[PDB]
RNA sequence: CUUGAGUCUCGUAGAGGGGGGUAGAAUUCCAGGUGUAGCGGUGAAAUGCGUAGAGAUCUGGAGGAAUACCGGUGGCGAAGGCGGCCCCCUGGACGAAGACUGACGCUCAGGUGCGAAAGCGUGGGGAGCAAACAGGAUUAGAUACCCUGGUAGUCCACGCCGUAAACGAUGUCGACUUGGAGGUUGUGCCCUUGAGGCGUGGCUUCCGGAGCUAACGCGUUAAGUCGACCGCCUGGGGAGUAC
RNA sequence: UAACCGUAGGGGAACCUGCGGUUGGAUCA
C-alpha cells in the first residue's frame, strides 16, 4: 500500500537456482521470486523457461502496490538472465536499464579447487 | 602518450566498461601499446577515468 | 571380497593356528573356505560367521564341514562374542580373513570383551600389523599400538603378498595373532580414560606431550611420574600411557 | 554494462556488453584456478591458432 | 636535482585553501635551489569514482624539479593534511612545460 | 650505477695522462668507489641479492684488473693499492 | 699491435632485485533497514543454514589475500623465478658515433654463494583456499573421487632445510656452414610526404636443406663441421638401499 | 578421479589428499 512507483529489479541468476526480487528504488524488498518455490524443484528448475515462471510470480505479490516502471540487476551467469527479464517485459512493466552486476573480481580470492571426476 | 592528463585520447583505447582495449584490434606497434596502458592505469587514480563502471 | 587362494599360504597360516579338537574356534568371513575347510577337518565343531547369504548355503552343503558348523548369517561388528563364549564353554579360539574396512572396529569390539577370547589370528593389512605391534620410537607406534597392547600381547606371523587372493588386495596383508593378557601387564582404573589420553597424544604426535597433554596433565606431574615433558607421543611407553590413566583417575 | 533506451521495446542491446566479460570470465572462475595448468594449456592452444 | 610532476587534489570544500598552499609549496621549491617550469589550477571537477566519498574534487599539477630531498618533505605535510584528498607524484622524465 | 660528476671526475685523478678511461689504473679504481659506496646500499635490504652478483662481479673483475698491473709494471701495483686503501 | 676482453660517453626496453607507500574490483565477517519460507548443494540426494527470520536486497564498518582488462606464439633473470599504480636504493642486457686500456682471456676439481613447493624454529597474522579430522552420499565395500564443514599450512619477519619431470630430460666459451615466414627491441638511411620503404645489431618463435641420427627427429638459438675446459655413463633387480 | 617428480599428512594393501613443477596427457577441452 506504498506505491513505489518505480523500483530496481535483481535478478541473481545461479546454476542451482534462480531468484528475482523487485525491490524498490532505494533497495528495499518489495516482493521476490524464486524457483525452488515455484512448484517444480529438485534441479528441474535452472533452465529459463523455469524461472521466467518463478520471477514472474511476482507481479503476484508486488502487484500490491502499482510497479509502472522499472530497471533489472542481473547478477551471476546461469538460466535465467534473459528469460527473467524477458517474462517481465511481457508481465506488463516497464524498463528503465538492463545491466549486468555479477560479482567480476581482480584475481582478489582464491576460488575452490573442487570437482575433480 | 606516455602521461594521463590526455585523458581526451584515451577514451578511444576503452569500451563502456572502462576496459583497456587489447592490442590486437589496435596494432599500436606493440612498444606503444605498453605505453597506453600504462597510462589508462595511473591516471585511474587521479579519478581521471573509471576503473568500473558499475560503480 | 579378497578371497584367499594361495594353498602355501593357506596351510602356513593353519599350521600356525594348530587348532586342536576341544578348542572352541570362531571364523569371521569363511567365504570360499580357504581357511574353514583345513581348520575344521582338524575339529569335530566349529563356529562360523558369514553376512554373504550364498557362501553361508555353500557351507551348510560341505559334505564334512555341514554336519560341523554352526553359522551365523550376521555381521561380526555386533555380534555377541561373550555370549557366544558362554555357549560353548570357554574362552573363544578367533580367526578369519578381515576385509581391511572393518578390522580396526571389529578388534576394538573383540577387545571389549576381554576375558571371554583365547586368542586371535587375522589377516590384515600389513602396515595395520606393524602398527599394532610396533614399539616406542618408531613410525608405527601410535594409539593402536597402545591400546592393541594394553589388551594384548600382539605376534606378528606371516606376511602375504597380492598376488595370493582372488582378486588381489592392492597393498601387502599379513597375519597377526592377539592373545588377550592372562595377567594383565598395567592394569587401568577406566580404558576409556586411557584411549582418550592416546587421543590426545597422537592427535598432535608432533607435539611435545607438554604441549598435546597440557590440557590434561601439568608439567609438575608429568615430571612426579617420571615423564619427561619434553618427549613426544610416541616415545612415551605402554606402562607409562597406562600410569597417566590411573594418575587422571585416582585424581580427576 | 550500462542499458538505456527511449521508446519502450525489449529489443536487446544486452549482448553488446555480451564481448568483454560476461559468462566467461566467469565460468573462468566458477572452479579451481589454474597455476601451471594455464600457462601451459595457454602457451598449447596458442599452437593451435596458426591453421 | 631530478625533475617532477605532482598533483594533488584537494577536497571539494577546501578549494579555499588551494591558493594558499600553492604558496607554500612553492615557496619551499623555490628555497630550495630548485625551479618550476610549470604549473596550473584545474579547479572543481566531477571524479569517475567517489574516491574518498564525494563525487568532485580540486586539481592541481606542478612538474617542478627541486632536489629529491625537499620533495620527499612533502609526502609528509601531504598525508597529514586532511583537505588533499589524493597524492600523485611522478618522476622527472625531463622538463615538461606549457600544454598539459 | 655512477654519476657522471664522479666517473668522468676519478678518470682525471688516475689516468697517466687525459680522458684515458681505459687505463688500468683508472677503470680499476673507478670500481672501488661504486664497490665501496654499494657496500652501505647493501648494508640494508641485504636479501637483495641480484644486485650482489653484480657487486661480485666487478669486485673479482677488479682483482682480475689488480693480478694484471702484477705482471705488466709491479710498482705500478704498489703504486695504486695504497691511494686507494687497498688490501685491507 | 688490436680484432678478444674491459673502461668511458649518450641513449633504449624490461613482471630483474630489496625497501616503503597507495588504489580499485571481489570474498568473508559485524551491525542496522526492507522483506518472507526458503536457501545451499548434487547425477540425484543428504549433511548444513532458515520462522531465534535465512537466502535475496540495501547502508555503514572491519580485515586479509591476490592484482581482471592490457597479456602476447611478449619481456627481464644464471638458475629458481618475476605481473596493479607511485617513490627510494640497486644489477644486468643492448645499440651508436665514437674516445681509452692493451690478451688484462676461456674453462674450472675442491671452495663460496644463490635454490619452486612442501616442511622446521621463534614471534606475528589469518579473508579465500585447504593435508588432518568430522559429518552426508556413492559402493559389494569406499579409511577415496562428490557434497557440508575444517586445523596445520598457504601470508609477514628472521633463521633452517637444500630437493623437483630444478626439463630444452640437450654444460660453458669461440669460429665456420643453403633458405622461408613471423615476434620483440636499438640504430642508419628514404619526396621521412604514409600505415609507411630500404638496410644494419641484440634477444626470440615456427617451417625446413645439406649433414647428423637407431628412429623420432635436430637443422646457423644444431642433435651439422671443428677447437678449449669441466661434470657424467658402463646390463636389469637388489638400490640411490645398507654401513 | 590424466599420470609422474618433489614434499606433507593419512589409511588393511595397493594407495588417498593437499602445495608446487613436468608432458614422458586423450578428445577441438
Amino acid at each position: 500500500r506504498k506505491q513505489v512507483s518505480d523500483g530496481v529489479a535483481h535478478i541473481h541468476a545461479s546454476f542451482n537456482n534462480t531468484i528475482v526480487t523487485i525491490t524498490d528504488r532505494q533497495g528495499n524488498a518489495l516482493g521476490w521470486a524464486t524457483a525452488g518455490g515455484s512448484g517444480f524443484r529438485g534441479s528441474r528448475k535452472s533452465t529459463p523457461f523455469a524461472a521466467q515462471v518463478a520471477a514472474e510470480r511476482c507481479a503476484d505479490a508486488v502487484k500490491e502496490y502499482g510497479i509502472k516502471n522499472l530497471e533489472v540487476m542481473v547478477k551471476g551467469p546461469g538460466p535465467g538472465r534473459e528469460s527473467t527479464i524477458r517474462a517481465l517485459n511481457a508481465a506488463g512493466f516497464r524498463i528503465t536499464n538492463i545491466t549486468d552486476v555479477t560479482p567480476i573480481p581482480h584475481n582478489g580470492c582464491r576460488p575452490p579447487k573442487k570437482r575433480r571426476v | 602518450e606516455i602521461d594521463y592528463k590526455d585523458i581526451a585520447t584515451l577514451k578511444n583505447y576503452i569500451t563502456e566498461s572502462g576496459k583497456i582495449v587489447p592490442s590486437r584490434i589496435t596494432g599500436t606497434r606493440a612498444k606503444y601499446q605498453r605505453q597506453l596502458a600504462r597510462a589508462i592505469k595511473r591516471a585511474r587514480y587521479l579519478s581521471l577515468l573509471p576503473y568500473t563502471d558499475r560503480h | 571380497q579378497n578371497f584367499l587362494n594361495d594353498q602355501f599360504v593357506i596351510d602356513s597360516i593353519v599350521s600356525a593356528i594348530n587348532p586342536q579338537k576341544g578348542q572352541a574356534m570362531v571364523e569371521i568371513g569363511p567365504g570360499l573356505a580357504a581357511l574353514t575347510e583345513p581348520v575344521g577337518e582338524r575339529l569335530d565343531q566349529l563356529t562360523v560367521i558369514e553376512l554373504d547369504r550364498d557362501l553361508a548355503a555353500r557351507l551348510q552343503t560341505h559334505p564334512f564341514l555341514g554336519p560341523k558348523l554352526t553359522i551365523y548369517q550376521q555381521d561380526a561388528m555386533t555380534f555377541n562374542f561373550g555370549e557366544l563364549a558362554e555357549k560353548m564353554g570357554q574362552p573363544l579360539r578367533v580367526f578369519g580373513n578381515l576385509p581391511y574396512n572393518i578390522s580396526t572396529p571389529l578388534m576394538f569390539h573383540l577387545f571389549s570383551y576381554t576375558d571371554a577370547i583365547a586368542d586371535m589370528h587375522f589377516m590384515l593389512q600389513k602396515e595395520v600389523v606393524n602398527r599394532l605391534v610396533a614399539g616406542p620410537n618408531s613410525k608405527a607406534y601410535g594409539r593402536l599400538s597402545v591400546m592393541a597392547q594394553y589388551y594384548c600381547n600382539v605376534i606378528p606371523v606371516l606376511e602375504v603378498p597380492p598376488s595370493a587372493f582372488t582378486p588381489p588386495p592392492k597393498v601387502d596383508s599379513a597375519v597377526v595373532r592377539l592373545v588377550p593378557h592372562a595377567t594383565m601387564p598395567h592394569p587401568v582404573k577406566d580404558v576409556r580414560v586411557l584411549s582418550r589420553i592416546t587421543t590426545e597424544a597422537f592427535n598432535q604426535r608432533r607435539k611435545t606431550i607438554r604441549n598435546s597433554l597440557g590440557n590434561l596433565f601439568s608439567v609438575e606431574v608429568l615430571t612426579g611420574m617420571g615423564i619427561d615433558p619434553a618427549m613426544r607421543a610416541e616415545n612415551i611407553s605402554v606402562a607409562q600411557y597406562c600410569q597417566m590413566a590411573n594418575y587422571l583417575a585416582e585424581n580427576a | 554494462i550500462k542499458v538505456r533506451e527511449n521508446e519502450p521495446f525489449d529489443v536487446a542491446l544486452r549482448r553488446f556488453k555480451r564481448s568483454c566479460e560476461k559468462a566467461g570470465v566467469l565460468a573462468e572462475v566458477r572452479r579451481r584456478e589454474f597455476y601451471e595448468k594455464p600457462t601451459t594449456e595457454r602457451k598449447r592452444a596458442k599452437a593451435s591458432a596458426v591453421k | 636535482m631530478r625533475h617532477y610532476e605532482i598533483v594533488f587534489m584537494v577536497h571539494p570544500d577546501q578549494s579555499e585553501q588551494v591558493p594558499g598552499m600553492i604558496e607554500r609549496y612553492t615557496a619551499a621549491i623555490t628555497g630550495a635551489e630548485g625551479k618550476i617550469h610549470r604549473l596550473e589550477d584545474w579547479g572543481r571537477r566531477q571524479l569517475a569514482y567517489p574516491i574518498n566519498k564525494l563525487h568532485k574534487a580540486h586539481y592541481v599539477l606542478m612538474n617542478v624539479e627541486a632536489p629529491q630531498e625537499v620533495i620527499d618533505e612533502l609526502e609528509t605535510t601531504f598525508r597529514f593534511n586532511d583537505a588533499v584528498i589524493r597524492s600523485m607524484v611522478m618522476r622527472t622524465k625531463h622538463a615538461v612545460t606549457e600544454a598539459s | 650505477s655512477l654519476s657522471t660528476e664522479a666517473t668522468a671526475k676519478i678518470v682525471s685523478e688516475f689516468g697517466r695522462d687525459a680522458n684515458d678511461t681505459g687505463s688500468t689504473e683508472v677503470q680499476v679504481a673507478l670500481l672501488t668507489a661504486q664497490i665501496n659506496h654499494l657496500q652501505g646500499h647493501f648494508a640494508e635490504h641485504k636479501k637483495d641479492h641480484h644486485s650482489r652478483r653484480g657487486l661480485l662481479r666487478m669486485v673479482s673483475q677488479r682483482r682480475k684488473l689488480l693480478d694484471y698491473l702484477k705482471r705488466k709494471d709491479v710498482a705500478r701495483y704498489t703504486r695504486l693499492i695504497e691511494r686507494l686503501g687497498l688490501r685491507r
